[PDB]
């Protein structure tokens, strides 16, 4: 991902207010409302039958918090995403078999949470930016596939 | 295909856009622009720079147009038959540049009505684009 | 959306299939199979084995369904309700499997009728198998 | 994209009776008929207002003749697909602008068009091969996405 200085500052700056303990869940619990067929890689997490249940699922705040933290780990080597993901390619594409359209679809629903936690300051340029990131990070994640 | 709750949240979530209407298309517009810049190919002579009065004017038309699919939510190749024979048979847009400007709609809604954007009405209003996406799409005539 | 004339020649075609609907239903699995691999995880205690008396007897059921949706193709989410709740809530299907099935149905026609499959077809039934494929991929109760 | 011996031969054997002046016309007609904003990107090319016109269109039929000459380099370099079709890529990705979901497309229509012409002889095996080849042809020419 080529990210201008300016892009990159301004991305840093935004990740640096996202709150680690809640941000990732809220994403993973919206992926599994709105896209309810990905609930089917999920089946050991107990309780996922109502948006309510989704998103206090203690297990789906977990295990957010380790999905935001491999995007946290993306933002820090922008440079090399193949590398940084590619043991998480392996599991996702070799093991899991998660169709890639997934990914994008999860980068997609953090963009939409990302604003709607920052409102205005989650101006176009910025979710420009956001945007090449999460396509890194979702291309990054397919590379067993390509 | 919607559920009857779908539909519930989606009137009562869009029914709160009102005179925000360009306001709201407008930025989505621009979000689109910005983030795929591909989709400017469409609009080879439109003035699309930042506060584009042509733009303002567009997403106003847009805004409209969900007004119109939310009011024929039950039957809407009907009331839409118009725009998709302007946007799949006269423009020829590719289906992906739909999904690129829903979530940029999804995006401006989550940024400007936080309390209504829950998971919920989050779920009904990507099927609810993903519908009139198709809508537009298709050639039904 | 279909158009009118689309719903004719799926009709006309699906007609021309008669009383082999449940063979060519189970060799679009078995097409499946073969050719994505990944579809299998949807049916872990099946035998897959080339003739399968198991894919034969499932093959003869999607016929059916297709032919359902067929009759009913003004109405299909109502048609089709039962099998919806069963592919989109309880299995759970990700929307591409659907994609992959279709093609290989599509497959299956060519072989089997190529006279029939003329370009206007193949495009009325690719329509349609969408359809059927955002109907059963919708959880709309 | 590897093959066994088995389906290299069997691949091979059905290329073998491609009608080389035609099937390339056929799967590219086909495409803008049954997906029919591909025709943006061929306007230049005349009429394509019913199917009768696009399958019965002499640039359809020609430039559907270097489509599959194209396809038919690609089987002779199945282990450097990413380098083969390099040029190519840059052409529709960086140039042109199509989205990469209708490179696979165009391959599944060859397979229809592949499955019309030979039937009982494109057997499932058969089929599983080919659809190994197609997706390592769509993957090489939007490598410029990944
Ligand atoms: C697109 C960005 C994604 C990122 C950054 C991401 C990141 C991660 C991480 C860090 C883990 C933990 C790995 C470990 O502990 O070894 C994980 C596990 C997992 N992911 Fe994702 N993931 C993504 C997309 C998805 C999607 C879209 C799905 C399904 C629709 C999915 C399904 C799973 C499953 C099933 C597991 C294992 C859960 C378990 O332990 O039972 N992932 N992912
Ligand atoms: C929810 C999705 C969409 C809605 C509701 C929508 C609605 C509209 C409306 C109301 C108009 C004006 C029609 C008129 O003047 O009679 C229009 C025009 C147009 N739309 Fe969209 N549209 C959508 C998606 C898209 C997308 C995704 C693209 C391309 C990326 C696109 C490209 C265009 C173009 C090029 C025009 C004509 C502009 C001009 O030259 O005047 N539309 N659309
Ligand atoms: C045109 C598309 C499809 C049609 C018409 C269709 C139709 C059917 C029908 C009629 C049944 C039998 C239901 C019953 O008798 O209780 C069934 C079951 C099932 N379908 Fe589909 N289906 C379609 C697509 C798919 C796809 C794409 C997948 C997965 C890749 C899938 C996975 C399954 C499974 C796992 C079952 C249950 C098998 C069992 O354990 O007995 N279906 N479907
Ligand atoms: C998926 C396999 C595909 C292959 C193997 C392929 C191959 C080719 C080849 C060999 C050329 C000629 C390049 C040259 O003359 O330098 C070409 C040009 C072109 N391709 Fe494709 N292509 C594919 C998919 C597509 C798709 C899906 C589209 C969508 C519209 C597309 C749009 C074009 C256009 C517009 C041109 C230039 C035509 C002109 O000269 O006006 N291609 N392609």
């Amino acid at each position: 991902v080529h990210l201008t200085p300016e892009e990159k500052s301004a991305v840093t700056a935004l990740w640096g207010k996202v709150n680690v303990d809640e941000v990732g869940g809220e994403a993973l619990g919206r992926l599994l409302v709105v896209y309810p067929w990905t609930q089917r890689f999920f089946e050991s997490f107990g309780d996922l039958s109502t948006p309510d249940a989704v998103m206090g699922n203690p297990k789906v705040k977990a295990h957010g918090k380790k999905v935001l933290g491999a995007f946290s780990d993306g933002l820090a080597h922008l440079d090399n995403l193949k590398g940084t993901f590619a043991t998480l390619s392996e599991l996702h594409c070799d093991k899991l078999h998660v169709d890639p359209e997934n990914f994008r679809l999860l980068g997609n629903v953090l963009v939409c949470v990302l604003a709607h936690h920052f409102g205005k300051e989650f101006t176009p340029p910025v979710q420009a930016a956001y945007q090449k990131v999460v396509a890194g990070v979702a291309n990054a994640l397919a590379h067993k596939y390509h | 295909v919607l559920s009857p709750a779908d539909k519930t949240n989606v009137k009562a979530a869009w029914g709160k856009v009102g005179a925000h209407a360009g306001e709201y298309g407008a930025e989505a517009l621009e979000r689109m622009f910005l983030s795929f810049p591909t989709t400017k190919t469409y609009f080879p002579h439109f003035d699309l720079s930042h506060g584009s009065a042509q733009v303002k004017g567009h997403g106003k038309k847009v805004a409209d147009a969900l007004t119109n699919a939310v009011a024929h939510v039950d039957d809407m190749p009907n009331a839409l038959s118009a725009l998709s024979d302007l946007h799949a048979h006269k423009l020829r847009v590719d289906p992906v540049n739909f999904k690129l400007l829903s979530h940029c709609l999804l995006v401006t809604l989550a940024a400007h009505l936080p309390a209504e954007f829950t998971p919920a009405v989050h779920a009904s209003l990507d099927k609810f684009l993903a519908s009139v996406s198709t809508v537009l799409t298709s050639k039904y005539r």
